[PDB]
């Protein structure tokens, strides 16, 4: 029991840490997707503004 | 037994009381919000036996006790039983006498005023606490979760308050209070287990169904498809060992119970579910707030521990939300314990040390002071 | 039952629908603007029972119905429910088929265009009305109240429109449309009644709160002094009888809700209140207009039915207004019915017979014709 | 810290506030002319949160703030809030205390005297600026444009100035100052979008509409042909993304709002419009000075970015103007920023160093000195 309880506190702690890693990694998948979309949007806008600048050119 | 005069925190829900001292990351002990009383005639002489049992005593001797909850849908009505629970909690098990420590209690912002007033009165008059502070669950949940901004949907045992906060500010016009909570989900389960041949009608039986629910139930991200197979095969059933050697298995009842969160009509409530109330709390906030609340949907309270709840709630809001917006759920392991943890955080913040009612102001004003000094 | 093809008149809001015939001085029937639907599963058979209930049917059977209205903040978004309301209104209570009678409907001056356009389309295509005319609620209020000049303060269930008119002309740049209304007062009152220990969360409960508000609440002239005694003694409480024989007593809540009109922040609204808003409509008008608008602030609609409102508004407006100038409020008994009555008047006036869209012009142009023919 | 003690330059409008140092070709920063204040009750503690926010802080935290503008129609009505803006603009953002640098501010030549006097007073008494000079906005527009002759029509958020200048001299009898401006176009758009089904009334809603206007609106050089199609077909509509992911489309309203500059009656204003005021600024000057003003219509300020405004301002003038004569609009890229740029140019002129009020002359004479030394 102590071995299963301890194996568990460790599987569970490793899990909280892996889940945290996933949470933080996911927080970053999301922060990266926000930056990617902000930058892709600025890029598409740079390209819209470029197409416009080129049209205005 | 503590070596510092820290504040005490006691999260007195309609279910269980989580308590410990301020500054920690967990309650030191958890007691049920129960005072138990014998429903039988004593036969033997010299057996001891109490007129009433408190907290864990009430559950330990429950075989012949009727177990009552002093708090109904979040509000204390039986203050005498509350005082018994608090005395046991603070003096016998947590080993903190309130006389030497300031105390923080918790409650929904729309919890009727008698709750915050009576809790304040008892800690000052029967416990002689040097100071008091009744905190709000939405505040406590955002502190526990590491947020200043978000929707707190506390799917606890009593009442769900659904309260949006932005940059630390309440957005009260967007609060959607719902008369649906974990206690009702348990009651629904008892009726559907009766349909399957397992009738639970007495206190011992009720406490057992709650324990079964906590270990066996899940939300399902597609109720109808999950039910189509749960109702057709034993392959989706899970067993539980009853205390008397009997066993029970649960099939679609396993998910129909938490489904009431998405379908309150299951218990007779006129509501579209916790995801519509969450959605409306985001939607009813100003247009420049909405984007931040969609991305910071905070699950709190108990029932947040049903598998799949953190994901189904993101799906249900995403389905109602405008495109472009990011919808995201916050659901840490500090779930169900988040209100207590928020209490610990808040009680010990330097920014909160001016929020405490001292036992000076209290006697000059009386317990109604809580409505001016706390919330 | 009529001996002439008199126009039919209906004033349709988010609250109630008042309907009758042109030339009369009151509606023949009043219905809530509601279509009710059962929220429970039928168990017995041969019980009658409708799929949907309309108007007073929805209210009489409300114990088991969810009640929804088609109009939000002055605009019809659910034309199907209004079609049902109108069919019932016209054929069962007014006992008239619109096919033989022209119809006058109303809307606020800045109401989104879809309202007047859809209303015109339904009366011409589902009722085959020979003619249509969508009236300005402010015009109707001025006729019913005996004015050509003044500020129309309708403060209704949907919106407060605050619209100045001079010599029968619109001064549209000075309209202060405000998102402060009777439906927000109903919501605010139930939150403060929750604070007192009475939960109102279902439809039946919502309509009860609306009824409580209408009979027990007031504004008075001095909020702080009224609160000082209402919050201190039962001598300022009033009992309201709940349908099951139980009662609720209401204290300072009796005025704290109505106070929202002067303090919109109570419901989360960014506004200075109705007295300042009325003042601003006057201040945005030319100085040779202002003298007549100050002397003619006119109440219509609803919520203007709170005790102390005509007298407090005069006090609050004169306090903002220049000295020497005379500030007066007109607050006729034709309160809550005056927009409908004005509809009856506009329809009966010979000066209005050229203003009708005929069911010739309508089909040649389509419903968009309403924007060329009405206002 | 700076290479030389050149003047700080700042153009304080009813819309935007812009600043940088004398000698450069752009302001370092642009702020809205806003001081923001929380309109909500705080519940969380230690969330930071200011009692008041300034400039971009006020706009960035606007979700729970009510935002006020200290400047209206070209003048400061709230100097305390401008003091906060100037501190932020000059010291927090340009990182220069006015104490060590001359400051150049701006105002229209027919701008009420109290405003040019208050700007002089605050910079000398609260910021201890060693010197002051409040620039003529038309002059700065000419400096940035590279003109000495022309009509400066600055169509900003506050007021349209319409001033004829010939060879560096003003012709003051011909100035048509007009209370028609970009702020009215924003409010008109909030009301017209309400007519389309997208209501806007609150601060957040007004800031959205100002953003819609700035990205979607235009004047249309031939509005009759433009509306004949725009009011008939969706092919002329343009979509805008709101902060919460909603999409609004605007058709003829897209140019009808800016059209108010030519059609002031749309907002209840009695005026000939900006093209006729340009015409009269030219026509009211002597005939040997009009032949140069017709050929030099100088566009400045904001709202000048709407496509079609330059061509729409040249066509209308040409129609009012005598035949044979050449009518020409000057509409440089230094638009909206031309006053700030001209300020930089004025501040760096060697001949301008004799135009400064020193912080000696100021105290001997008081703020009325601005009329003895500046204009």
């Amino acid at each position: 029991l102590d071995k299963y309880s301890e194996a568990l506190k460790d599987a569970q702690e490793k899990l909280e840490l892996a889940e945290k890693k996933a949470t933080d990694a996911e927080a970053d998948v999301a922060s990266l997707n926000r930056r990617i979309q902000l930058v892709e949007e600025e890029l598409d806008r740079a390209q819209e503004r470029l197409a416009t600048a080129l049209q205005k050119l | 037994d503590e070596d510092e005069t820290t504040a005490l925190v006691c999260d007195n829900g309609s279910g269980l009381v989580k308590a410990g001292f301020a500054g920690d990351d967990a309650p030191r002990a958890v007691f049920p919000s129960i005072v138990g009383r014998p429903r039988h005639q004593g036969v033997m002489v010299g057996m001891g036996q109490k007129d009433s049992y408190v907290g864990d005593e009430a559950q330990s001797k429950r075989g012949i006790l009727t177990l009552k909850y002093p708090i109904e849908h979040g509000i204390i009505t039986n203050w005498d039983d509350m005082e018994k629970i608090w005395h046991h909690t603070f003096y016998n098990e947590l080993r903190v006498a309130p006389e030497e420590h300031p105390t923080l209690l918790t409650e929904a912002p729309l919890n009727p005023k008698a709750n915050r007033e009576k809790m304040t009165q008892i800690m000052f008059e029967t416990f002689n606490v040097p100071a008091m502070y009744v905190a709000i669950q939405a505040v406590l949940s955002l502190y526990a979760s590491g947020r200043t901004t978000g929707i707190v949907l506390d799917s606890g045992d009593g009442v769900t308050h659904n309260v949006p906060i932005y940059e630390g500010y309440a957005l009260p016009h967007a609060i959607m209070r719902l008369d649906l909570a974990g206690r009702d989900l348990t009651d629904y389960l008892m009726k559907i287990l009766t349909e399957r041949g397992y009738s639970f009608v007495t206190t011992a039986e009720r406490e057992i169904v709650r324990d079964i629910k906590e270990k066996l139930c899940y939300v399902a991200l597609d109720f109808e498809n999950e039910m189509a197979t749960a109702a057709s095969s034993s392959s989706l059933e899970k067993s539980y060992e009853l205390p008397d050697g009997q066993v029970i298995t649960i099939g679609n009842e396993r998910f129909r119970c938490p489904e009431t969160l998405f379908q309150p009509s299951f218990i007779g409530m006129e509501s579209a579910g916790i995801h519509e109330t969450t959605y409306n709390s985001i939607m009813k906030c100003d247009i420049d707030i909405r984007k931040d609340l969609y991305a910071n949907n905070v699950m709190s309270g108990g029932t947040t521990m049903y598998p799949g709840i953190a994901d189904r709630m993101q799906k249900e809001i995403t389905a109602l939300a405008p495109s472009t917006m990011k919808i995201k759920i916050i659901a840490p392991p500090e779930r169900k314990y988040s209100v207590w943890i928020g209490g610990s955080i808040l009680a010990s913040l330097s920014t909160f040390q001016q929020m405490w009612i001292t036992k000076q102001e209290y006697d000059e004003a009386g317990p109604s002071i809580v409505h001016r000094k706390c919330f």
